[PDB]
RNA sequence: AAUCUGGUUGAUCCUGCCAGCAGUCAUAUGCUUUGUUCAAGGGCUAAGCCAUGCACGUCUCAGCGCAAACGGAGUGACAGUGGAUCUGUGAAUGGCUCCUUACAUCAGCAGUCAUCUACGUGAUAGAGUGUGCUCGGUCCACCUGCAAGGACCCCAUUGGACAUCCACCAAAACCUUGUGGCUAAUACACGUUCGACCCAGUCAGCCAUGCAACACUCGGCAUCACCGGUGGUGGCGGAUGUAUGCCCAGCUGAUACGAAGACCAGCGGCCGCAAGGCCAGUGUUGGUUGACUCAGGCUGGCCCUGGCCGCAGUGCUGGUGGAUUUCGUGCAUGCGCAUGCCCCACUUGAUCGCAAGAGCUUCUGACCUAUCAGCUUGACUGUGGUGUAUCGGACCACAGUGGCCUUGACGGGUAACGGAGAAUCAGGGUUCGAUUCCGGAGAGGGAGCCUGAGAGACGGCUACCACUACCAAGGUGGGCAGCAGGCACGCAAAUUGCCCCAUGCAAAGACAGUCUGUGAGGCAGCGACGAACAGUA
RNA sequence: GGGCUGCAGGUCUGCUGGGUGGCCGGUUUGUUGUUUCUCUGGCCAGCUGUGUUGGGCUGCAACGGCUGGUACGUCCCUGCGCCCACCGAUGGUGAGGCUCCUGCCAAAAGUCU
RNA sequence: AUCCACUGCAGCGAAGGCGUUCUGCAAGUGCACGUCCGUCGAUCAAGAAUGAGAGUUCGGGGAGCAAAGAUGAUCAGACACCG
RNA sequence: CCGUCGUUGCUACCGAUGGUGGCUGGAUAGAGUCAUCAGGAGGUUGUGGAGGGCAUCCCAGCCGAAAUUGGACGAUGUCCAGCCACUAGAGGAAGCAAAAGUCGUAACAAGGUUGCUGUAGGUGAACCUGCAGCAGGAUCAUU
RNA sequence: CACCAUGUUCAA
RNA sequence: CGGUCUCCUCGACUAGACGUCGCUUGUCCACGGACGAAAUGCAGCUAAGGGAAGUCGGCAAACUGGCCGUGCACCUUUGGAAGAUACGGUGGCUCCAGAGGCCAUGGCUCGUGUGGAACUGUUGCUGUGCAGGGGAAUCUGACUGUUUAAUUGAAACCCA
């Protein structure tokens, strides 16, 4: 079948090598899942591995577990669509996710989070406690606080999308997982956005 | 030079958070203006380039700011020439000695060895290069020093 | 289709079990027990060959199944049990209690012994490490675990373990000085004390060795074996030749002694 | 044994070959062949084709026994033996052959810090668990829930099948097959309180004391506005007490070179009744490696009543055998009151090592050929992914134009499987190595798979091709380069033997009561291959 | 590089054309006679001693039997022994460290001169 | 067309080869030397430049000699020597 | 002693026209399987209600075969190309071998024209001739 | 310096 | 229905002064009508199964056909042969790349000129007109050119 051997590959010269056995089962591969972002349930199946252990190919994923770097805040967040890929756009077209792939996730949660960790109100909306007053202000005065001005501008219209980076490898273990860009990689991805919005 | 990468993604280092609210100064480095990297230093009896600790360049497959491990065999070569992105050729004239005739063999071997980008090298020098994991289809070794 | 070997034949067996090359194609191949396939003896070898118990294979099987032949304080009754370095043998219902050791010319010998010899084993620290829920732990060449060692026990030290519980009675330090042993390569069942330890970072230190009179060999760090603080102080019994190999001058002429004023009777 | 001799001339001295002489654990053959001991033996050619038979099964006290199959014996659940069957596990080892294969295989060296693992072995193991609670399940409360509120229940251990069996049977057969009815589990499904305790953390409340009129607000008005609230420090605490694997993100995984002051906040301690000043005290977080992003550890991964997740997994079996005295206080102490004890093994499974293997990878080293000089276009590197057990153009998308070569690339040839080794060998070397040990490859040629720890398996399946066997013509099949044996092909190679006694291997398995299997292996037969010792006086 | 204090031979110096044997150095072989010394098992004085039997081992010792019976000092050459020329280091920590010195002044004599 | 005699144990040229006289053009070796450089060299698969005569190609020339051919002898023959 | 010519045999070469086998590459169709998309034969649990427990229905759930779509791996057939190996062939032309066949005498002596080399032409055959060279010549030698 | 061709096979 | 000198010459498809259709211009004039319209004929087409067996002879017709990509043998005067032979594709739609210019890296113009991909269709796309069948030899003339207006176009004549 799909075999990752290189007996078929020519010789780093040029020049051809004769195979004198037929394919070994360990050096098999198996087909790419291609998961695909689909609004609604989730597709994963257990594939048998080299000791009986488990694969997961993720078919039709939905969304997944979106880490907040800065914050360390990991919630579940449901991928909107696949905006920009590294290399081919065909990926992109087709809405496949591969590790590596920008997405636009709903960002409901970390704004919910940021209002119930904070206190602190990223949109005007469109009992009190003693304790909770007190904690949020306690973390709204620890050091390294401040929203940056790029994760703001997106938590703070009224239908979030922000922007992550699929960290898992779907086809390998059926997660869609990965975290909010911050910063630098922020810029970067918005500004190929731009880019292709404007060419 | 080979510094330059793509601009299709933005290549950052793995073990370095950019966007930490309040970071250690483990990576800060005593010559830098503050700039965080990962950086190792192989242990083979080498040392870790200065501008590989204060550098910008992303790069795996290096050596000293990646996850590539040296061992196995260290080598000494002559950079034949430069022609890859950050892969080079290095060569080994080595003399064989034949048995029954009592005499010696000129042989060579080349080598598509990958020099990352904190060695600064002309076509010609030497080179001392580790073998690490398989980085492309010939690529198994990594240049570990520059002799000029 | 190829998986695991399953046998061993008589000519590729260890050499230093003296296997007959004429009986039989076949030799015991070792289980995958706690010591090494190419430094153990099979319990069938102990058995059969050297306390010869059994008269064979099947009466091998009979005396092991029937769980008295006890090694390392609990009965082992597979056939093929790797046996191997400084484990202790005991057979009760015969009153028989081996150590089985190295002799200088790099053979398993069983070495009879007494009581506190057989309550307790001597087994080298090969690997120290943690596992899950922070446990230091120190992986020695008996393959045992030893899940709570003293922090200041670095690798290359021997340990001094008692068969009943299983846990740590003593350990002696690789510092210099330390009495030691060999149990591989050429060297093997040689005892001398540590002289100088050069290092090879990457590679494999060698170690130099004063032998119980003069002489003088070196070896591998991963091929020594400490047994006591000092040649005064071993901390366990030690064979007929206390680890001193003769020359083979030396050799020849004691065999040549021993068959005259044998055959002088 | 550092060896020569005959042949060119009428004779001579050379070159030079021929021939002789010798050898081979090289094969063949001709004649001849007494004993004893060893021993190669359809490799060369046809990895051509195969009639028949056998070569892989396995059971203990210890997974399932209501077969009267054999059987002791009595109110008994099963005495015991026990074909059968389901389940587990093995059939991936061994045996054969050398067609292929020219840095390929292989040998030695090395790496996995890029990985997988059944049997084996040493340790380990505390899951009512998506929010502090409501929320393990029922029974009441309050008001778009609460901050302290309760009564019970769970623990003598689950369910449904299909086997063996009975019965009716389809078919010419088939190591082909249907149906109906019972009946098991260590099969399958399903289930998990007391296997924790405490601590962290999360939520909430409260206390003592302190500057202060600054900020953001709850309360009244359509941003010009008037009075409360929260802030600092030090504590206590009511609710719970988030077990573990995979996945993602953040943190840690240190340092081993070196000198002093001021000030403003807070926090200590000292002199202090205090005021105020002050600095003498001062213990109440880091493994491994040569090297790590490694080991290990910490944190986040439920939200505002449905929604979303459902993060897949892990329960030392809802298991078995033997033994047998299970009281919570039996022992005792101090005087029943309080405390330490109150079966042994086997076994399904999970984790971590080790061991035993494997995959991949490193360096150097192979024959003849130039009547083969240019070869290569996934070709060579890079970035991002995919796939894999894992690294990798292994595959893909996008970039670039590389990579090898007279130090012989690429191609061609095989009197090419490789090596350990064999024959000679003063030395240097020459030739061979199908063949027993190791490695590789294959199972008629290809290719694809399932199961499983392990197979691209062939005494497994699926298909095509080439041949082929049975037929009741609709259908069913085949795989000896396993062991014997046959036909071919040839110069050229054995018995359709007996047995597990030895050597080992496998299994649910010491031996016996009560036959584990084994064409592996052994022993015989044939055997002037080839060796050693004797006789024929 | 000068050299040479200092071992054997060579520079030097004078010789040796005698025929057997046992004894002695050493134990050389089959023998005895110890037992230095662990080890073995009890008894005996509250597992340590104490003598002991068994074999181990030889501090060895004899008995037949034995065989083995070129010299000082002097000119230097090597093996060494020296005097006399000129101009890899440093910094921390421990190691479940070692060694040496270590309270005050200091006669005379002692040393560098 | 060719440069007799001189013309040789003479010279030169890497070899093939080079011979009347005057003359143009560039060159080489050797010798002499307290000139310069400072190893820049030797031999060379591949590669390159010369290479008698015969032969071929294109355009001329043609005395002498001369393959083929013609032709007279010689001869048994003689499209051989000889003319 | 050499070469034609004659006889018999063997070996290879050229040769119109072919034949067979193998390998590699491309194209085309494409078995089977793996993965995917579907599907839901059938089997089996529950929802309260109304008939007092029965295919009562509703609504659901779980397992799940055939069939469907389609990516891969890819047997195999056919065509095409290249290469190699073996092989038939009328005829042509060589080489060699085999006692006593024919024609000459080219060579070996100054071999009766010294011999030979390169090339060119001629010729029954050896060979002859031209040009240039060589001595391995029949001259180490004459102002 | 007219012309002067040849001598079957083995054996010696 | 023959012949006869020159000039101008639109739009769409297309390489196009081919070919097909259309605006401008011009024209419906050629002896007509009925009858589905015999036989025969001259023209256009088809035809199962076979595929030159027809015939002096594959005559006649058919096959092929544009463009793009890959690729191409013998022989050779080294120029060719050659479009050798051969293989694959071609639509529609939605995109992704991709070249330039002007004003001042934004406004505007901006590849009917190319490559890739997804979807799509009863596999079909140079969809019509148009538009090579190919290969292997023998004889012959080297070639190109010329030729008997009105039966011979040739191997004839001419050429270098």
């Amino acid at each position: 079948g799909i075999t990752r051997w290189d007996l078929h590959k020519k010789r780093a010269t040029g020049g051809k090598r004769h195979i004198h056995r037929k394919k070994r089962k360990f050096e098999l591969g198996r087909p790419p899942a291609a998961t695909k972002l689909v609004h609604g349930e989730r597709r994963v199946r257990r594939v048998r591995t080299r000791g009986g252990n488990r694969k997961w190919r993720a078919l039709r994923l939905s969304g997944g577990i979106f880490s907040w770097g800065s914050e360390n805040t990991a919630k579940h967040c449901r991928i909107l669509d696949v905006v920009y890929n590294a290399t081919n756009n065909e990926l992109v077209r087709t809405k496949t996710l591969v590790k590596g792939c920008i997405v636009q996730i709903d960002g409901t949660p970390f704004r919910n989070w940021y209002y119930k960790w904070y206190g602190i109100r990223l949109c005007n909306p469109k009992r009190v406690y003693k304790n909770h007053l007190r904690k949020t202000h306690l973390r709204r005065k620890q050091k390294g606080f401040g929203l940056e001005e790029g994760l703001q501008a997106q938590l703070a219209v009224p239908v979030c999308k922000i922007l992550a980076r699929i960290s898992s490898r779907p086809g390998q273990d059926g997660r869609a997982n990965g975290y909010i860009l911050e910063g630098k990689e922020l810029e970067f991805y918005q500004k190929k956005l731009d880019k292709k919005k404007h060419k | 030079t080979e510094v330059e990468l793509d601009d299709n993604a933005f290549h950052k280092q793995d073990n370095i958070f950019l966007a930490a609210k309040n970071p250690s100064s483990k990576w800060v480095a005593p010559g830098s203006k503050g700039r965080r990297r990962w950086w190792k230093k192989i242990g083979l009896g080498f040392k870790t380039p200065k501008a590989a600790i204060l550098g910008t360049y992303i790069d795996h497959k290096c050596p000293f700011t990646s996850k590539v491990s040296i061992r196995g065999r260290i080598l000494r070569g002559i950079i034949i020439r430069h022609k890859m992105f950050r892969t080079v050729v290095v060569r080994r004239n080595y003399l064989h000695y034949q048995k029954k005739y009592k005499r010696y063999e000129k042989r060579h071997k080349n080598w598509s060895v990958h020099i990352s980008p904190a060695f600064d090298f002309s076509i010609g020098d030497e080179v001392v290069f580790g073998q690490c994991r398989p980085l492309s289809k010939t690529v198994t070794f990594n240049v570990l020093q520059v002799v000029p | 289709a190829r998986g695991p070997k399953k046998h061993l034949k008589r000519l590729a067996a260890p050499k230093h079990w003296m296997m007959d090359k004429l009986g039989g194609i076949f030799a015991p191949k070792p289980r995958a027990g706690p010591h090494k396939s190419q430094q153990c003896l099979p319990l069938i070898l102990i058995v059969r060959n050297r306390l010869k118990y059994a008269l064979n294979y099947r009466e091998a099987h009979m005396i092991l199944k029937q769980r008295y032949v006890k090694v390392d304080g609990k009965v082992r009754t597979d056939i093929k049990f790797p046996a191997g370095f400084m484990d202790v043998i005991e057979i009760p219902k015969t009153g028989d209690k081996f150590r089985v050791l190295y002799d200088t010319k790099g053979r398993f010998i069983l070495h009879k012994i007494k009581g506190e010899e057989v309550d307790f084993k001597l087994c080298k620290v090969v690997k120290k490490g943690t596992a899950k829920k922070e446990t230091p732990y120190v992986v020695t060449h008996d393959g045992r675990t030893l899940r709570f060692p003293d922090p200041n026990l670095k690798k290359n030290d021997t340990v001094v373990i008692d068969l009943k519980t299983g846990k740590i009675k003593e350990w002696v330090r690789f510092k210099v000085g330390c009495l030691l042993m060999v149990t591989s390569g050429a060297n093997t069942g040689r005892v001398g004390e540590l002289v100088n330890r050069e290092r090879h970072p990457g590679s494999f230190d060698i170690i130099h060795l004063k032998d119980a009179a003069d002489n003088k060999f070196a070896t591998r760090a991963d091929n020594v074996f400490v047994i006591g603080s000092s040649i005064y102080h071993p901390l366990v019994s030690l064979p007929k030749l206390k680890g001193v190999k003769l020359s083979i001058v030396e050799d020849r002429e004691k065999k040549l002694a021993h068959n005259s004023k044998k055959q002088k009777q």
